[PDB]
């Protein structure tokens, strides 16, 4: 198919990746942990 | 050409003569994955109304997520250490769940139906289990290739075609998702294609040319259920995968 | 606003990284041997034109 | 020997036996899977060749054993020479009872009671 | 834990076929 | 061009056989239902959105069918 | 031009093997609404609308297949 | 000529649908069976939706029928 | 002419295959009624004019493959 | 003719499809028949006549298809 | 010299009608295993009937390999 | 030049019949879904990711012959 | 001559359609097996045989669909 | 260059064999379906067996698409 | 020789078709197997190599007919 093979593919697949480390340190260093504070606190004050 | 709502169109630009500089530069692809980036970052950081313990009705959702991909890793690598594979089969879904939403949106574009890139993220996640298993456990790495008790004059059949399975899935595991999201915006421009020439004949098709704007209308509703139920199956099958490869069956 | 939280990401995923590279490297070679067939070699958004060389444009 | 009441025992070989079952009416015969069904409140018959003899039933249980032998067994119990004003008088006070735990049981009668009125 | 000949017990059997269609 | 376009014609006329797989699939999945309403009627409204997303499912995979004529015969 | 329209009455009579996939289904939920009274009388009401649903559901991807049909034969 | 003879061909080739047909009738009647046998008591409640499925499925075959003879004589 | 007579047997050959749809039917029918004798022993002088009935329906679909055979072969 | 008698001999191959219908439900036929007499013996006298009139039926359209597969020889 | 050629074609079409026959020894053998494990006592009253469709059954795909040997020369 | 787009537009026409094993496909599993939800109704948390794997996981076969008829029509 | 010798080919390519017939057939003759095995152990010794039997002739029809072939493609 | 099209006739052609392959995957997991919602104490003991028997089933569905590829690219 | 080599690929296309049986049969296979272990448990280890038993014994017919389609198209 024709629009899916440009001289594009070192574009798609760098950003992509990029995107792909990006998400990953962010999501596991920032907002996967800022909803877990949130349980924790919630069973921190449930157990008090 | 109903498929010219894939192109990639150059937007910011750069070049040189020295190095090939040509690889980043800002794209529809690229904008596009800027999108993504800044929509995931604002369903989190504005979401939380002040860090407020009690988690507004924004949060609920991403709440729910966050729920259904624990409750479905539990699941499925289940083992001593399932939570440190949990980053990566978390952000490989909320990748592919926001990236099929905006794709829905009229005047878009699918960042998902580009084989190019979902293949190679497939490849890139079967090499990583293979090496991950390879570490983890030495030269018995290849007693996943026998099934179970097996009579031994067709073990070596048995692992042919076990082994053929298990290199089908580097590029399976990809495919599947580019071909439905390919399909249904193929699908859905076809058929607004051929309803516009429908309706621009004599007054008469205008008059109870309704129904066939209902059933674009019910395709558009299959569509989001095409587009979620992927995403959920990529990261079920991306975590059965790192079963087999973690735990030795 | 959020509190970074050390998380191990390197010690866990070194194998998806490496995987990376390797696909990185294998793409930009299929990239390089497929951006000079017969139906591209005369698209002339290619970065061949940037630097040097123009129009073989024998077929 | 084998087809049993509480206060009364009825019946001893056997050719044909229909009867009520938890998921719809069926037919044991000379040789028969071995099963086990909740006898649900309808008509049942015995077979001696060509011999038609219907009882009605509250229901129970029917047991098809290995070794063959057919074990029915129900509560109460000849077919319309047992069984209309005594039905009817008493389904007035039925339906009566279900607008009322108390006429849950009066639920039980209207499926009881609709089904003898067919015979 | 297969049993060849009553020999010493083989690992898992499954490199030695991909060994064999690999020199082809 | 005429034998490009005739063989548009077969091709289309090719691509519709595979919706006899969503004629007998819509079916299947209303036959269990039945069969599963009349096993149990308390059930109904757990079991019926299954089956309305059933046949969407196997529906879409008739219109993969049917859009590949819809090329053939136009695009 | 004969060698298309000859073509075109080819892929007339081509497509129309999808139908079978109706015809078979249509009767599969029937059959199953038939086995579905005779287990449970009383559910028969509640029953059926689904299963004239089923018949419609099912009658559509034929009429889908019988539309290329006539598209390949009056256009 | 082509044409007439393509004719022919694709009215041979539009009666393989009535195989549903052949067998679908054949899936309502054998429930049809199984039902009365299973209950005698509902035989006249599902009869006509024996009928009445025999003759859907009939119109599901009698088209692929009609579209054979439009290609033989229309 | 011979170009026509060739294609008049292909499509004759064709409409043959129609009749395996009334090869299996027959016997899912009668095997129907074989399962409901054997199930219920008494009940096979009202069953067995349905399974009659169905023969002969089935019969006539499968028979009109082979009329439309004739057609092509004769007619 | 030479395509004629070619023709002849492809429709002659077609023809031989429509056989795996009685090829299998001669088999559905006598499956239900083995099915019920191991259910109930006693009903098999009743019963076999059935299964030799489903018998005789499926391959009689057998037959329809063998002999529409010879007028082509 | 085309006739030795879709002569050849026509032969191998014949094939087909086999599956039937390959299917249907499986149904009346299933159906045969079925009635020996579920009645064990019933084996020797079963079988020969079963004998008798398997091999009627089987004579149903060999029309088909007869009619291929037919054509295949002659 | 002809010949080679009008076979490779028939044999993008032949590749679309695949699906037919995929509707199929998506019936029977969402059948034994809705027959194992309604004769246990507290199975379907268990048996619900495992109708979506199967589910989807059997589409994909339907969906590579999709593949192979858009890599035969456009590429 | 290339025209015969590419319709021997062409006639190997079809006859290997018929395998299919034993490789369900096997399947259905062990899937018996595995269920009467499960349903009763002990009948094993007497239930084998029978299954393997069914095997034998079922794999030669197979055998049958292959020889064909093996005729077709050396002459 | 009648081969560089017949190749794609093939390509075509010999994708059919999927079809058996969509069917078996969810005969599989339909049969899994079943014996967890008959037996709810069986997961974890035969779903590695469904697992087994969607990788065999596969492969042996994409024999069929490894052929495809050798004829569209070889 | 353009047309006996045209006639290789069309034949190795042709070739595969009966191998979707294989791979309806390693299913019926396995589906009796998990239908039979879900009635009893200990039943396992004299029916799974029983099973993979018939599972290969049923890929034989695929692997010959896969085999045939490369003799057709490497000689």
């Amino acid at each position: 198919m024709p629009q899916l093979v440009p001289f594009y593919f070192m574009n798609q697949l760098t950003y992509g990746f990029l995107l792909m480390i990006t998400l990953l340190i962010l999501f596991s260093q920032f907002f996967l942990p800022m909803i877990l504070r949130l349980y924790v606190s919630r069973l921190f004050i449930s157990k008090l | 050409s109903p498929l010219d709502q894939f192109e990639i169109r150059t937007l910011f630009g750069l070049q040189s003569s020295f190095i090939d500089l040509s690889c980043l530069n800002l794209t529809t692809f690229s904008l596009y994955t800027i999108i993504v980036l800044l929509v995931i970052t604002s369903l989190y950081t504005l979401t939380n109304n002040n860090n407020k313990i009690i988690g507004s009705r924004w949060l609920i959702s991403q709440e729910a997520i966050y729920d259904t991909i624990m409750n479905m890793t539990k699941g499925q690598i289940g083992g001593k250490n399932w939570g440190l594979y949990f980053p990566m089969i978390f952000t490989l879904f909320m990748f592919i769940f926001i990236a099929n939403l905006i794709s829905m949106i009229p005047y878009s574009f699918a960042l998902s139906a580009h084989l190019v890139f979902i293949i190679s993220l497939s490849i890139v996640i079967w090499l990583g289990n293979t090496i991950l298993g390879l570490y983890k456990h030495g030269w018995v790495f290849f007693s996943l290739f026998v099934p179970a008790g097996t009579p031994l004059p067709l073990v070596p059949l048995l692992v042919i075609i076990e082994t053929l399975s298990y290199f089908a899935r580097a590029i399976s595991l990809g495919l599947r998702l580019g071909s439905n999201i390919l399909a249904g915006h193929l699908l859905m421009v076809i058929l607004a294609g051929l309803t516009f020439n429908f309706m621009l004949i004599n007054l008469f098709t205008l008059v109870f040319g309704f129904v066939p704007l209902a059933m674009i209308l019910a395709i558009m509703m299959l569509e989001f259920a095409i587009g979620i139920i992927q995403g959920y199956v990529w990261a079920i099958l991306t975590a059965s995968y790192l079963k087999d490869a973690v735990y030795l069956h | 606003m959020l509190k970074r939280f050390p998380t191990p990401i390197l010690k866990v995923y070194w194998p998806f990284f490496v995987a990376g590279a390797a696909v990185y490297y294998g793409m930009s070679k299929a990239a390089d041997l497929s951006s000079n067939t017969k139906e591209f070699i005369n698209d002339p958004r290619n970065p061949r034109f940037a630097k040097g060389g123009k129009f073989v444009e024998v077929d | 020997l084998q087809f049993a009441l509480p206060h009364e025992t009825l019946y001893s070989e056997v050719t044909q036996v229909n009867l009520p079952a938890k998921s719809g009416r069926i037919g044991v015969l000379a040789n028969h899977v071995p099963t086990v069904e909740q006898l649900l409140p309808g008509v049942v018959e015995v077979m001696e060749g060509s011999n038609s003899k219907k009882f009605f039933i509250s229901g129970g249980f029917a047991t098809v054993q290995p070794d063959s032998q057919l074990c029915v067994t129900a509560i109460e119990a000849p077919l319309e020479s047992f069984s209309e004003n005594i039905k009817n008088l008493l389904a007035e006070a039925k339906k009566n009872v279900s607008s009322s735990r108390e006429a849950a049981e009066a639920a039980i009668q209207v499926e009881v009671l609709e089904n003898l009125q067919s015979v | 834990y297969h049993f060849m000949g009553k020999a010493i017990p083989p690992h898992q059997l499954a490199i030695g076929t991909l060994g064999l269609l690999g020199l082809l | 061009m005429q034998l490009v376009l005739a063989a548009k014609y077969i091709g289309a006329g090719i691509s519709t056989i595979g919706l006899l797989g969503a004629g007998i699939g819509i079916a299947i999945v209303f036959a269990a239902l039945i069969n599963g309403v009349s096993r149990n009627p308390s059930i109904k409204d757990t079991v019926f959105p299954m089956a309305i997303l059933g046949f969407a499912l196997s529906e879409a995979t008739g219109l993969f069918c049917l859009m590949v004529s819809f090329l053939l015969l136009f695009g």
